[PDB]
């Protein structure tokens, strides 16, 4: 199994100290102030299928971005190399088991303020030793890194291989029929959550898969008229339900490999993923894999933030370097409709239907995000949504490269 | 009668329910202080038209829908149609109501005319009111409701 | 050891005694079961939109990660069913009165 | 056990001297009722009532027990509504048939 | 051996088998633990106005 | 369960449809295909084996 990992921690947008408080710190929704394995424990159990959001905690994705925040100030012994204290709270254990107050027998030192440290496993030895109950550490922080590495939208990354679909993994695919892509993304972080696992795994090459699938199903690629390997996913009227996109085996005809590998990193350009939960399922469900396996490569540094640019473990601008596209959901819907009308799945006046009801629901998310912004300025002390610009609702970014990806990759 | 509908037992307006814990003089059916959270106001929540909860996982606590159609953090101000808290009268008694006592949370009952009754005490020895409303809470039902003490 | 429900793993992967054939009917099998499996979440929206909105309910229910509920069939099934309905009727019409 | 040698008369006596009652009956008592009701017990998942606290904890250890308990296969397995409650009586109703 | 690939081959992948020509013995397969859950909701009925 | 294919008509059944006749002389008909079977392909398989 992966013995090292490597990260990076959140950037303060111009405040001083990272953007938490200690309620939230008391009110997670996993074990008592544990932050780790959590990011789903608010929806364990569920009931319809309203979002589930708060006062202050006014988003889907606003309880992972406390969560980032929040890990950011303690993550020192793999910087420094020793555990701190932050206003008077530390772990319980070496092992890091909680957070809790410090006690007045042998406090740790204060730790220093700081932001975008880079992060390495072997600065603290006692990891290695004590893997077997520490391994999810190794999921969370890389979940973390991935989302401080943007600062429009998580990253994650997408490849297929040129043989076909092994059938081993078919074997264990075929589990998961007519299950929406939420639950997977649940499944997909438990898998990785618990217990150590090596990179190669038949459940591995499995969840790998799923991510591209889904992709492909995303730009409308792959439909039932042609799936990956009988595979696809299915999607409801954006009108109702927009968001219930469910797996489905199919005895149509599938399309074939690519020429050549091709492998990509992907990104949401628009802020509407802070309140579309497919985007968080997505992205959380690919960020699963590249934990247990590590980044296959450097990310590009060209298209990324400033403070992004040239992580020691994580971006790069030589030859081995991954590109990473962006993409704005609002022409990809556009994109996805416009292939199921030249694959004939719907005549022209239900694609004409079909971009207006999609535009109409997503000027909601843009509504009540910016609404939701005012509400909470960052300059409060925590920062329970990532800030933007109006702007940032209209940009297309490499959508257009984006869907040609798609079609390279499943053809 | 519109004028002197009080001599027939019979009061106007909306009813409210907030923890009040007073010393010295108390007159509800006289209010001196200009009430609080009128509907509309800041903050200020209506209840959805099916008076229905839902529960979270995991130490979140329930929320409740507006008419919005959307869950809603009970701690606050609310506001009930009569009606509404008569199809979900035991929900309330469940959720809602130990949160007033707790005084973390101010209800409006919304009701046009309702009949009233009073109930007199010594103000020397102790009282508590919340057992007088717990019961005539318990016999409101889809049909009908007993007289406001 | 994957997926533990708190002490048993929900799905495991072993070698050990088995033919080919017969496996490969197994795995068909679980896969017609899987293709019947209905999202238990939807549930409330069904009750909703069938009750013309005139009830309003909340089911909750626990998200496990193996999880089966095989209720759901596509349209093709049902009238295909219908069809076979009239087949079995065919020799006495009279016997759809009690519908 | 620890040795227990009793401590002097004179310091027992004036001990004893002063002691106040605990809890006196006065009118005057801003008597606060509980904010929680204490005379049923509701279960959380499926609104049933009860009169102790140890009935509710058996029936949600019995008919709200998510184990994956057994190993060996189920004896059987219920169809997919159990029962349903109307909120505005408080009347639950049963599933002519959940097996 | 033929019938053995699964036991004695060091170039067997998992879960191969070539199924149309002969029948194989001893292979690698999954074995499930599918939960089963049931249902108690609560219904509520819409106000009168 | 399927008996009336057995009972009554020809079993030779290729497609099974239903239709009405409008006076007018027009024909509505409606072709009722199956949906994926799982058990025929693996039977088709067992059947090569």
């Amino acid at each position: 199994a992966q013995r090292q990992f490597f990260g990076l921690t959140y950037n303060f947008y111009g405040q001083p100290a990272p953007l938490f408080d200690l309620n939230d710190l008391q009110e997670l929704a996993g074990c008592y102030a544990r932050p780790w394995t959590s990011r789903f424990s608010h929806l364990a159990i569920s009931t319809g299928s309203l979002p589930v959001w708060s006062a202050r905690y006014p988003s889907v994705a606003s309880r992972n971005i406390i969560v980032n925040t929040l890990l950011g100030a303690h993550l020192n012994p793999f910087a420094g190399g020793q555990v701190t204290s932050h206003q008077g709270i530390t772990w319980r254990d070496p092992v890091l088991s909680s957070l809790a107050p410090v006690p007045a027998i042998q406090p740790p030192p204060v730790w220093a303020v700081a932001e975008n440290v880079p992060l390495d496993s072997n600065n603290y030895p006692t990891y290695v030793l004590n893997l077997s109950s520490m391994w999810p550490i190794n999921q969370d922080v890389h979940i973390m890194t991935m989302w401080a590495l943007s600062d429009q939208g998580p990253i994650y990354h997408l490849e297929v291989p040129v043989d076909p679909m092994p059938a081993a993994t078919t074997a264990a695919l075929m589990a998961y029929i007519g299950v929406p892509i939420a639950h997977l993304a649940q499944t997909a972080y438990r898998f990785a959550g618990q217990l150590p696992q090596s990179p190669d795994s038949t459940m591995v090459s499995t969840i790998r898969w799923l991510s591209a699938i889904w992709f492909g199903s995303l730009t409308g690629r792959l439909n039932r008229s042609r799936t990956c390997n009988g595979f696809y996913f299915e999607f409801a009227k954006p009108a109702l339900n927009p968001d219930q996109a469910v797996l489905k085996w199919n005895d149509g005809a599938r399309a074939a490999p690519p020429a050549a590998a091709q492998s990509s990193y992907m990104r949401c350009i628009s802020p509407h993923w802070q309140h579309q939960i497919v985007e968080v399922a997505g992205a959380l469900m690919s960020q699963s894999v590249t934990a247990v396996t590590g980044l296959p490569a450097l990310i590009d540094e060209a298209t990324l933030p400033a403070w992004s640019q040239g992580v020691a473990n994580l971006t790069g601008n030589g030859q081995g370097v991954v590109p990473c596209l962006d993409y704005n959901p609002v022409p990809m819907a556009a994109a996805r409709h416009l292939q199921w009308r030249q694959d004939g799945l719907i005549t022209a006046a239900q694609e004409a239907q079909l971009n207006n009801d999609y535009t109409a629901y997503a000027l909601t998310i843009e509504r009540h995000l910016t609404a939701m912004l005012v509400a909470n300025p960052i300059a409060a002390g925590r920062m329970p949504i990532q800030p933007f610009n109006a702007a940032d609702f209209g940009q297309a970014g490499q959508t257009a490269a984006a869907v040609a990806l798609a079609q390279a990759m499943f053809v | 009668f519109m004028a002197e509908m009080n001599l027939f037992n019979v009061a106007r307006g909306n009813l409210y329910l907030v923890q009040t814990a007073t010393n010295g003089n108390w007159s509800p059916m006289a209010p001196v202080a200009a009430p609080p959270f009128v509907r509309g106001g800041p903050n200020v929540r209506v209840v959805g038209r099916f008076g229905t909860i839902v529960p979270r996982p995991d130490g979140l606590e329930p929320q409740l829908i507006d008419d919005g159609n959307v869950p809603r953090d009970i701690a606050g101000d609310w506001v009930y149609p009569s009606d509404v808290l008569q199809v979900s009268v035991a929900v309330f008694c469940d959720y809602v109501w130990p949160m007033v006592k707790a005084g973390r949370t101010r209800v409006l009952v919304e009701l046009g005319h309702y009949v009233y009754t009073l109930h007199y005490y010594d103000p020397q020895i102790s009282l508590d009111e919340a057992p007088i409303l717990e019961e005539w809470l318990s016999k409101i039902n889809p049909a009908g409701i007993p007289p406001v003490p | 050891a994957n997926l533990i429900g708190g002490e048993v793993s929900a799905m495991v992967e072993c070698m050990e005694l088995c033919d080919a054939l017969t496996l490969h009917i197994r795995e068909t099998y679980v896969m017609l079961l899987r293709s019947m499996h209905q999202d238990p979440t939807q549930i409330v929206q069904i009750v909703n939109e069938c009750a013309n909105n005139l009830l309003n309910s909340t089911i909750p229910i626990s998200l496990r990660p193996t999880i089966l509920c095989p209720w759901f069939a596509s349209s093709e099934d049902l009238r295909l069913q219908q069809v076979m309905h009239l087949v079995n009727i065919s020799s006495n019409t009279a016997a759809a009165l009690p519908l | 056990d620890i040795i227990t040698r009793p401590t002097s008369d004179s310091i027992a006596a004036v001990a004893n001297a002063t002691k106040p009652a605990a809890v006196v009956s006065d009118p005057q008592s801003m008597k606060v009722t509980p904010i929680v009701n204490p005379s049923s017990y509701v279960c959380n998942v499926c609104n049933a009532r009860f009169s102790t606290m140890s009935a509710l904890s058996e029936h949600l250890r019995s008919d709200h027990r998510d184990d994956a308990s057994t190993l060996l296969a189920t004896p059987m397995i219920n169809n997919a509504i159990r029962s349903f409650l109307t909120a505005w009586d408080g009347i639950r109703i049963l599933s002519p048939d959940v097996s | 051996p033929l019938r053995w690939p699964g036991l004695v081959d060091p170039n067997y992948r998992v879960g191969t088998n070539d199924l149309p020509n002969r029948i194989t013995l001893y292979n690698s397969l999954y074995r499930y633990n599918f939960t089963y859950p049931t249902l108690d909701g609560i219904m509520y009925v819409r106000s009168a106005t | 369960l399927l008996d009336g294919l057995a009972l009554y008509g020809d079993p030779r059944i290729a497609d099974l449809s239903a239709a009405y006749l409008q006076y007018g002389g027009n024909v509505v008909r409606e072709h009722v295909p199956p949906g994926p079977s799982h058990i025929h392909r693996t039977l088709q398989q067992v059947e090569s084996t």
